């Protein structure tokens, strides 16, 4: 997703 | 006026993932975000009060959308769909399917027949509202897509991709109309038009936004200060009162921009965690914006200007 850290 | 002088009102906790998107509704009335934990949430714009949660992804979601009467929402998920909802009951009308990787962005267009989105497939995808079929699949990019949105009246789409490309795409036909190139092509994180919709408003992964006049195809403004390497973070244009850019940055704080100058006008302190998203309110000079893993909240701000 946009948040993958 | 010279600055704007945002204030912490609200901050919003419930979110048990990461935050990744925040979008107020075209009415002024709620704000939508969007979660790693799967969920949507629905929170009073002016109070900050929790109003409903909005479940039935089965992964993640990168993004949330409203339509223009504010009543549905189009979210795009890591489980390669997005649903479209109908906010007041809280049903999945329907579940759109094509995409063959995870969804990244979405949107309505203006009149909220059609929705675009974008994919790690490296395509961007135009759905009919209603059926929830696929009208066509532009292949618009060679590396993943961060961003689609329309203009004002629908007729055109810009699109950007970590292939360093900005697109400007015929919603009617899906030819390409424009490829945005500059000196340098360093990934683009995110794009949209101006409200106007004679600006596209890009960020890209050196740190840096950029304000590109459409037809003349030219960078006309530059805004930096802010850190944005790693992230796909949101930008935004404030008209309610002075002209900015507003945006967040991997250093935990909101960065306010002068249009016009180019100068950082406010820093916004509070985040414990990159602001991954931020948004403007349609009427009154709020800001919300949202944080990753380590803070998890949604903050609401306010200015007297």
């Amino acid at each position: 997703a946009r948040t993958a850290r | 006026p010279v600055k704007p002088n945002y204030a912490l009102k609200f901050t919003l906790a419930g979110h048990t993932k990461a935050v990744s998107s925040v979008k107020f509704s075209p009415n002024g009335e709620w704000l939508a975000s969007s979660s790693a934990d799967k969920l949507i949430k629905i929170w009073g714009a002016y109070d900050g009060k929790f109003e409903k949660t909005i479940s039935g992804h089965k992964l993640g979601i990168s993004d949330v959308a409203w339509s223009s009467d504010s009543n549905l929402l189009v979210s795009a998920s890591d489980d390669k769909t997005l649903k479209i909802w109908d906010v007041s009951s809280g049903k999945c009308l329907k579940t759109l399917k094509g995409h063959s990787n995870y969804v990244f962005c979405c949107n309505f267009n203006p009149q909220s027949n059609l929705i675009v989105s974008g994919s790690f497939d490296e395509s961007v995808r135009i759905w009919d509202v209603k059926t929830g079929k696929c009208l066509k699949t532009l292949p618009a990019h060679s590396d993943p897509v961060s961003a689609v949105h329309f203009n004002r009246d629908g007729s055109l789409i810009v699109s950007s991709s970590y292939d360093g490309l900005c697109r400007i795409w015929d919603t009617a036909s899906g030819q390409c109309l424009k490829t945005l190139i500059d000196d340098d092509n360093p990934p683009v994180s995110f794009v949209k038009f101006s409200p106007n919709g004679k600006y596209i408003l890009a960020a890209t992964l050196d740190n840096t936004l950029k304000l590109w006049d459409y037809s003349k195809g030219k960078c006309l403004k530059t805004y930096t200060g802010h850190k944005n390497e790693k992230y796909c973070i949101f930008a935004n244009f404030s008209v309610t009162g002075g002209k900015w850019i507003v945006s967040g940055s991997e250093d935990n704080l909101v960065y306010i921009w002068n249009l016009q100058t180019k100068e950082i006008v406010q820093k916004l302190q509070g985040h414990t965690d990159v602001v991954i998203s931020t948004a403007c309110h349609p009427t009154e000079n709020i800001i919300a914006s949202a944080a990753l893993e380590n803070d998890k909240t949604i903050k609401l701000w306010k200015s007297d200007c």
